[PDB]
Order: C-alpha cells, then sequence, then structure tokens
C-alpha cells in the first residue's frame, strides 16, 4: 500500500517548506517524491531499510 | 527424642537428594523435576518440625 | 533460600549443597540460639513478612 | 557453522544448480562458488541436549568453593576432586550432577 | 591472580582494589572505583606447601603487639593488614571464596548438651580447604 | 489461573481406564510436541534419497522440485500420547 | 602458636575501631573530596 | 530455500493431532463426594474427574 | 541492546540496537560495519568464540540476511547519520562526519574517545552480544538487579 507522506522537508528549488511529499513504493524498490509548489519530483531505488529520510538526503545530494 | 526426629529427618532428605540426583525419583505429574523434589523436602521438614 | 552467591546460599558452605540447613532449615529452637547463618535466614523471613 | 569465502569474506548462499540437479555454495559479492560436500541446508530440533557438557574449564579444580566428593575416577583413579551439574538454566535441566576429575575433568554420571 | 594478590597483601596495592577472578567464564576482573562497599577478613594460608596451610597467618605475635601498640623490629591495624594477615574483600569478591565461621571450623572437631547450639553439618564436601 | 472441573461419566468416573482415555482424547497435545527434529536434506533425486538414515526403508517403500524437508520425531511421545507416527 | 581466642578477635576488633572509628567512611570521602576533586572538576 | 522453511516453520505449529484446542494439560484429580445410599443415608464414594 | 523478536513471531531474530543522540534503532552488523569491520568473517569471528554453538550462528544469520544492503564503512555511517536526531539536510558531506563523531565519542566514552582504537570498541561489542546471547541460549542467568 503506497503511503503518501506530507513530511515537513522544504523544496530546495522552490523555497516552500511542507511543500515535500516523500512517497514510499518498496513493492519494486522504487523511491517517489511529490512536491507541491513546483511538482518537482524524485526517483531511485529504496532497500528495506530506507526510510524518507533517506530518500531526502539521497534526493539533496543530487541536486547538489 | 526431638535430636533424633531431626537426624531421621535430615538423612530421608539426604537419602531423597540422592535419588534426585540419579533420576530415580518419580516425577509428580504437572511439576518438574526440580519443583516435586522441593514440594517434597518441604514436606518432609515440615512434617520432621 | 535462593543460591544468590555462585551456586549456593552463603560463601561459608561449598558450592551445591542441597542439605536442610544449607537452604534454610534452622535446626535448634532459640532457647538454643540459632547459629548465625540460621540467623541470617531468619531476618530474611522476617524481613519479607 | 556458516562460513565464508576466503577472499571476500561474505557468507555462502546454497543456490540450488538446476542444470546439473547439484547443490551449490554461491556467495554474492564475489562469483566465487564451490562444491556442496552434503546435501543438509538448514537443521534445527525442538528436543535440544547441547550444551550440557559445553561448560567445562580447566581451572575447575583449583577453585576452593567447588565441592570435594569420595566417587572414583576411572582415569586417576584419585580420591580429592569436584563435581558439578549441569549449567543449563532451561527448566527441564536435570540434577544430573557431572563429575569431574582433576587430571581428564571427564564429565561421567553416578546413576 | 596468584601474584597478584601477593602485591596487595604486601601493601603494593592499594587493599581496596579488588581482584576477583572468574572460573566459569575464564575471565579475570579486577575494580578500583569509587562507591564500593568492602569488609575485612583473616587470611588462613592455604598454600599446601607448609605446615600452616588450614591455619591462621595471625599469631600471638600480633596481637601482643597490638596490645604494646609499638612494634619490636605506631603498630596497628594498618600494620597487620600491609603485613599480610588481613585483607579487604567485597561482595563481587566474596563470590569465589570460601570462609570458615569461626577459627574453630579451620580445625575439624571431633558432648551433645541438650540445651545449646548445634553447628550446621556441612558434610557436603569431605575435603575443605 | 484459568481452569476446568470436567465431570466424567457415572460409569466412566469410577472407571480409571476409560477416565485415562478421554483425558488422553481432550488433552490438546500438536505435532510440535511429537516432533524431535527438523532437517532440510537437498535431494537431488526425487526417486531416491543420499541419507542412510532412511535410505534403506524409503527404498523398500518405493517398491519436482528437489528440495526435501525431513522431520524427526521422539518415540517416547508418540507411544505415550498413543497416537502412532 | 597457639589457637587464637575470642578475646584475641576483641582485641583485634578495638585496635580496628581505635584506628578508624565509626564514621571514618564520611570524613576520608569528604577529605578526598575537598583535597583533590574540586580541583579537577575546574 | 526460504519458502521450505517457512513451511517447516507453520508445520511445527499450526497442525493440531488431538484434543480442544486450549488445553495445555489435563489431570486425572480423585474426588470425594457425599452419595445418597440405599436405606437413605449418604455415603461417600471416590470418583475420578 | 534489544534481541528483537519472538518465537516463530517476527519472523527472524534480527537484533537491533540503540544508541545516544538518535531516534532509531540499528542492527548490529551496521555498526561493526560502520566501526572498522564491515567483513562478514571478522564480524562473525570477533562476537563468535564458540563456532560450534550453531544456534550463535543461526541466531545471528538473520542478521546476516539483513546486514547485505550495506557493504562499506561509508553507506553505514550515512545510515547511522541519516538517523543523528539532528537537523535535516546535513547532507553526505558534514553527515559522515556526525556519525563518525557520535560514534567515537558518546558511544562507550569510558573505554576510550581517540581514533584509531576502534578495536577495544569492536572487542567489547562482541563481548557485549555474545553475553547476550548467551543468556538468550539459556546456559547462563540473567544477573540478578538486586546483586
Ligand atoms: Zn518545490
Ligand atoms: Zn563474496
Ligand atoms: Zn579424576
Amino acid at each position: 500500500i503506497k503511503q503518501k507522506l506530507e513530511t515537513q522537508f522544504t523544496c530546495l528549488f522552490c523555497n516552500h517548506d511542507n511543500s515535500v511529499v516523500c512517497t514510499l513504493d518498496k513493492k519494486n524498490s522504487i523511491g517517489l517524491l511529490e512536491c507541491k509548489k513546483c511538482n518537482l519530483s524524485f526517483q531511485a531505488p529504496i532497500n528495506s531499510l530506507s526510510q524518507p529520510i533517506d530518500i531526502y538526503s539521497d534526493w539533496i545530494d543530487a541536486c547538489e | 527424642e526431638i535430636t533424633h526426629a531431626i537426624s531421621s529427618a535430615k538423612e530421608q532428605v539426604q537419602e531423597i537428594i540422592y535419588k534426585a540426583q540419579h533420576n530415580e525419583l518419580e516425577l509428580k505429574p504437572g511439576m518438574t523435576l526440580r519443583e516435586s523434589f522441593e514440594g517434597e523436602v518441604s514436606r518432609t521438614l515440615n512434617d520432621a518440625r | 533460600i535462593a543460591f544468590g552467591f555462585a551456586d549456593r546460599s552463603l560463601p561459608h558452605f561449598t558450592k551445591d549443597d542441597f542439605s536442610p540447613e544449607s537452604k534454610g532449615f534452622v535446626e535448634n529452637s532459640y532457647l538454643r540460639g540459632l547459629t548465625p547463618q540460621e540467623f541470617f535466614f531468619h531476618a530474611m523471613a522476617g524481613r519479607e513478612g | 557453522s556458516f562460513r565464508f569465502c576466503l577472499e571476500c569474506n561474505n557468507m555462502l548462499y546454497p543456490k540450488e544448480d538446476k542444470e546439473n540437479q547439484r547443490l551449490l555454495y554461491s556467495c554474492r559479492n564475489c562469483d566465487y562458488t564451490e562444491l556442496a560436500e552434503d546435501p543438509k541446508v538448514y537443521r534445527h530440533e525442538l528436543i535440544t541436549n547441547i550444551g550440557e557438557t559445553a561448560g567445562i574449564v580447566d581451572d575447575i579444580g583449583q577453585d576452593p568453593t567447588l565441592p570435594r566428593s569420595d566417587k572414583e575416577c576411572p582415569e586417576c583413579h584419585s580420591r580429592d576432586c569436584v563435581f558439578f551439574q549441569s549449567q543449563q538454566r532451561r527448566k527441564d535441566t536435570n540434577m544430573t550432577l557431572f563429575y569431574v576429575c582433576l587430571n581428564c575433568k571427564k564429565t561421567f554420571r553416578d546413576e | 591472580v596468584s601474584t597478584m594478590r601477593d602485591l596487595r597483601r604486601s601493601g603494593a596495592i592499594s587493599p581496596e582494589v579488588s581482584i576477583i577472578r572468574d572460573i566459569r567464564e575464564r575471565e579475570f576482573k579486577i575494580f578500583t572505583d569509587v562507591g564500593r562497599v568492602y569488609r575485612p577478613l583473616f587470611i588462613v594460608e592455604d598454600d599446601e606447601s607448609k605446615d600452616n596451610k588450614g591455619e591462621l597467618r595471625i599469631t600471638k605475635e600480633h596481637i601482643r603487639k597490638i596490645q604494646q601498640g609499638y612494634d619490636d623490629d605506631v603498630y596497628g591495624w594498618s600494620s597487620l593488614v600491609t603485613s599480610g594477615v588481613i585483607e579487604y574483600v567485597d561482595g563481587e569478591e566474596e563470590e569465589t571464596i570460601m570462609i570458615a565461621m569461626t577459627p574453630e571450623d579451620l580445625q575439624t572437631r571431633s558432648l551433645n548438651d541438650t540445651a545449646k547450639r548445634i553447628k550446621p553439618e556441612m558434610s557436603t564436601s569431605s575435603h575443605h580447604t | 489461573t484459568p481452569a476446568l472441573t470436567v465431570y466424567l461419566d457415572r460409569e466412566i468416573a469410577l472407571d480409571i481406564e476409560k477416565a485415562k482415555v478421554i483425558q488422553s482424547s481432550i488433552e490438546y497435545t500438536t505435532l510440535k510436541n511429537v516432533t524431535s527434529a527438523t532437517e532440510i536434506y537437498y535431494d537431488p533425486d526425487p526417486t531416491s534419497t543420499v541419507i542412510e538414515e532412511d535410505f534403506d526403508t524409503v527404498e523398500a517403500y518405493f517398491s519436482q522440485s528437489p528440495w526435501l524437508l525431513r522431520l524427526e520425531l521422539d518415540r517416547a511421545r508418540m507411544l505415550d500420547k498413543q497416537l502412532t507416527m | 602458636d597457639d589457637t587464637i581466642t575470642t578475646e584475641d578477635c576483641w582485641t583485634v576488633i578495638s585496635a580496628f575501631f581505635e584506628e578508624k572509628g565509626l564514621v571514618s567512611q564520611q570524613l576520608d570521602s569528604f577529605d578526598e573530596f575537598m583535597e583533590t576533586s574540586i580541583q579537577d572538576l575546574v | 530455500d526460504q519458502m521450505l522453511k517457512r513451511i517447516e516453520a507453520h508445520m511445527l505449529d499450526l497442525i493440531a493431532l488431538r484434543g480442544i484446542p486450549g488445553i495445555s494439560k489435563v489431570y486425572m484429580v480423585k474426588h470425594k463426594v457425599s452419595v445418597p445410599d440405599e436405606s437413605g443415608e449418604y455415603k461417600n464414594e471416590e470418583l475420578w474427574a | 541492546i534489544k534481541l528483537y523478536g519472538r518465537e516463530d513471531k517476527g519472523t527472524g531474530r534480527t537484533i537491533k540496537a540503540t544508541l545516544p543522540y538518535v531516534k532509531q534503532d540499528i542492527p548490529i552488523v551496521i555498526v561493526f560495519r560502520a566501526l572498522g569491520v564491515v567483513p562478514d568473517g571478522e564480524i562473525l569471528q570477533h562476537i563468535c568464540y564458540d563456532e560450534n554453538d550453531w544456534q550463535m550462528l543461526e541466531m545471528l544469520k538473520p542478521c546476516i540476511e539483513e546486514g547485505f544492503v550495506i557493504q562499506d564503512k561509508e553507506v553505514a555511517l550515512d545510515f547511522i547519520g541519516r538517523r543523528g536526531s539532528a537537523a535535516l539536510g546535513i547532507r553526505r558531506e558534514k553527515r559522515i562526519q556526525y556519525a563518525k563523531d557520535i560514534l567515537q565519542k558518546e558511544l562507550l566514552p569510558h573505554i576510550t574517545q581517540e581514533e584509531g582504537f576502534e578495536t577495544r570498541k569492536t572487542f567489547f561489542l562482541g563481548y557485549m552480544v555474545n553475553r547476550l546471547l548467551l543468556c538468550a541460549l539459556e546456559r547462563k542467568d540473567q544477573d540478578d538487579r538486586d546483586h
């Protein structure tokens, strides 16, 4: 079951807080993120030990 | 009289231990080896007292 | 009386003694007066009560 | 008794060899695989009697607190040695005292 | 462990430091913290290379001296501890020591009074050290 | 302290053996009790086994994935509960 | 070296108490604190 | 390979051979009860339970 | 150190450690790797001093099973730092050193705080887990909290 998490993470690009959703897709070991203002999304494989913090950190690293 | 009664009770407990050591003491239903062993020795000592 | 120490009640006896005195049988009566270990065991019982 | 590779040090996963009908032991961080000497894979039991004699040490005799007995030693035939019961904390442990000598320290029972 | 205990009794180690030896664990611990609890005990000679085995290290000489208050070539309890007859012990160290209730037990006894306490049987170890 | 007091039949209440049978019936002994060991042997050949513990027995009894789930049982438990393997 | 009587033990205990006393632990702890502890904290 | 172990676990547990579910153990308790007799008196009668 | 799992409930008996200044537990193998012993052979030999005790091997095996996504010091440390109870967005730049700090210090401080002495910390962790399992094997009694 996909969970849509409106986590308190801020978006780097759109200068808005709480405009980031770090969705979880463990079925195919995939990461999804939805933004609310600039609507940007990040994709990355995720394992059993990965968590929205890990996805957010990997997103930050990718953006930089 | 009472001293010899105490000696007899102590001897009974001695032999009970000697048997329980050797896996020859009967196992009381519903209780394990140690628990039945303790219950028996306690009954013996209370009775001697 | 539990084996609070390593495999015995009080350090004075050797390890793994199951005899009455070795686990809390006060042999004498008050008039005779208890021996030290037995006095300690009696103290345990009284505190528990 | 699970083991690893001698160059990768990761554990070996038993993966079936469909083609040759043989069991292999292949790691995952490397391509190092070897033969399977015994078809055993996983072995679990409910009636366990292991650990009774696993508590054997050589420094037991010198300890004064260890009791002293009168039983005969089949190896040394001495008359000054100690004894002890199993160190199993399971609720099904018995009172079979593991008599021990001071030269061979053989665990034998006086039943 | 033997030599360390010797060093402590000689005074070359602070007595409150405890030399605990664990056999069934094959471990050997020592402690020097603040807040441990300890009590003294006589040192019964136990090495089977002399008559004194099974006999107290302390001797009438020491009692006479302590009465005097000055040793003959202030001689107090500290002199006793440092001289090799008394050493402190804590609960943890107590874990692995066999004690005689009184000096009398240090010698095996041989009666049957009707109005006095009776000693424990203590028959589970036919040999005592 | 969950506990039941079960009254037996008048005939069985005075009958020790039928009381034993009834008790054995009610007693909720599951296969976990009887089992003694569980070992997974990889038997590549469905037609036979490479293990001497039952090779003769399975072969005499004879006349898919090869993974085999082999479990042992304790004779005492089965005989005491009177149920056979 | 004859047997050590009970009065010998009482002698030893009297010497002990005279050296240390009753509240020796309180005073030893406090004096050690004043001599060393405070300085090391700073 | 893991599925075989999972089957092994589910087997060791979720199979019931005999007896009502929820009965760890049963005791062959003996009982004594007052029972009326032919003459009208009440007589003891040992009964299993 | 908490021995998670129940009897045929909780699936494998995973061991998840608790560390200071964190909001979530960590598997034992991960902390083994993040402290210098990344390979499994060193890890098992340090934890285990009774090879014949197959029960230890199979009971720590689930940790090995889940301890394969991490294979080096760095992702292990970031995993640790990714749950460092710190701010959000310390990135792999400073988060790795945050993890290295929280591991060198704040952990077993009574042993040491300098670098190049992780051998002591790993040996101590191994002893701790060995004792914990032995208690989990009921080969010795749990220490009496009133002792
Ligand atoms: Zn945005
Ligand atoms: Zn590999
Ligand atoms: Zn021998």
